[PDB]
């Protein structure tokens, strides 16, 4: 029996209603009790999945009235009604007629309005650079939404393929994200340079932000 | 009713690992216990089950070849090896089985596949109207390293990234915070950094 759920992500407001699917290729009826084999998780990150909604309607123990499950047969849906910002999190359905299948799962993101990053910039420590390599690291704080862009210039020459991004998990008060971009650089490649600079852009900036030090000073 | 699993596990490549579930608080031989892996980009995906009444085994056919399910009834504890480890075998996995109002899951077990070796990280600091200051938790092996900032009593602003998997095999993150930077010469900042699995613990002051 296969699974399928619609969308695969989606972001929705606090206080609006979300509604996704979960269909299946077999229904799970069960003809001799009247109930659905299946079942809603949710997974909100770094967790493990909570049991939601069995029996395609019933509410597990704890579980606010907002969430709501319903459908029969092959076709299923969950409801979250006035969505609140601790509803983040992926949302799996679950089918158990007798062997088990999982939904590809819908990504819940709260979508908020646009935000654009505070950027720092921090040069490699003194410790570091008595080892060989120099990391040099940019902050972006707290801007929605995820996508941004880091580029690196070392005495005003673009960097390529030497940077790492690691972005965090929304906020859970007000749903921004942070972004680390990490350069990495020999020690003898660093202090050939003078002027380290990360040019960021994100759809709300007008313009790039650029933040930059000089070796040494 | 308790599944506990045992702790996380390392393995070089083409090893194998065997991770376990101990059930208490029903009869064990009463009910299936199935197996779930959880890899990042690849959502839930159910591997199997074991009825431990009679040892019967029941696989998802993408785990044939992969995985291997026993059970003890005398120790109410199921089993499950898994063989020719790659990196695509690194995930969570749980046991997990089912009720008349709910379901029991384990804790899970987490499963690195590497040809890495513990490593403690280096931690550098991230030197600093408002002021950033952090630390780079660098070349540690493997996951999860642990980030606090003076003992606890500074949470607010602080971001601890999620580690990247840089070309050595090594892992490296960065913890931030953001301050007023009329602070920075009144108040201390130090994060507190551990990584369990080399006993590493480092404490280091963070200043201009
Ligand atoms: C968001 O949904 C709520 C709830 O309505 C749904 O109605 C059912 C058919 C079913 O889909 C359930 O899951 C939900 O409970 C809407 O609130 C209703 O609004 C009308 C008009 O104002 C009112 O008469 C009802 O009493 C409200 N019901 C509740 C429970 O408050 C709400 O309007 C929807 N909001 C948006 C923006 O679509």
């Amino acid at each position: 029996i296969q699974l399928t759920q619609s969308p695969s992500s989606l972001a929705v407001s606090a206080g609006d209603n979300v509604t996704m699917s979960c269909k299946s290729s077999q229904s799970v009826l069960y003809s001799a009790n009247h109930k659905n084999y299946l079942a809603w998780y949710q997974q909100k990150p770094g967790q493990s999945p909570k049991l939601l909604i069995y029996w395609a309607s019933t509410r597990e123990s704890g579980v606010p009235d907002r969430f709501t499950g319903s459908g029969s047969g092959t076709d299923f849906t969950l409801t979250i009604s006035r969505v609140q910002v601790e509803d983040l999190a992926i949302y799996y359905c679950h089918q158990y007629l007798s062997s088990w299948t999982f939904g590809g799962g819908t990504k819940l993101e709260i979508k908020r309005t646009v935000a654009a990053p505070s950027v720092f910039i921090f040069p490699p420590s003194d410790e570091q650079l008595k080892s060989g390599t120099a990391s040099v690291v940019c902050l972006l704080n707290n801007f929605y939404p995820r996508e941004a862009k880091v580029q690196w210039k070392v005495d005003n020459a673009l960097q390529s393929g030497n940077s790492q991004e690691s972005v965090t998990e929304q906020d859970s008060k007000d749903s921004t994200y942070s972004l680390s971009s990490t350069l990495t650089l020999s020690k003898a490649d660093y202090e050939k340079h003078k002027v380290y600079a990360c040019e960021v852009t994100h759809q709300g900036l007008s313009s790039p932000v650029t933040k930059s030090f000089n070796r040494g000073e | 009713v308790q599944l506990q699993q045992s702790g996380a596990e390392l393995s070089k490549p083409g090893a194998s690992v065997k991770m376990s579930c101990k059930a208490s608080g029903y009869t064990f031989t009463s009910y299936w216990l199935h197996w779930i892996k959880q890899r990042p980009g690849q959502g839930l995906e159910w591997i199997g089950y074991i009825n431990p009444r009679n040892d019967y085994t029941e696989y998802n056919q993408n785990f044939k070849d992969k995985a291997t399910l026993t059970a003890d009834k005398s120790s109410s504890t199921a089993y499950m090896e898994l063989s020719s480890l790659t990196s695509e075998d690194s995930a969570v996995y749980y046991c997990a089985r089912r009720d008349i109002t709910t379901f029991y899951w384990g804790q899970g077990t987490t499963l690195t596949v590497s040809s890495a070796s513990t490593k403690g990280p280096s931690v550098f600091p991230l030197a600093p109207g408002t002021a950033a200051l952090g630390c780079l938790v660098k070349d540690y092996f493997p996951e999860p390293v642990t980030v606090s900032w003076n003992s606890g009593a500074l949470t607010s602003g602080v971001h601890t990234f999620p580690a990247v998997l840089q070309s050595s095999g090594l892992y490296s993150l960065s913890s931030v915070v953001t301050v007023p930077s009329s602070s920075l010469g009144t108040q201390t900042y130090i994060c507190n950094v551990n990584h369990k699995p080399s006993n590493t613990k480092v404490d280091k002051r963070v200043e201009p």
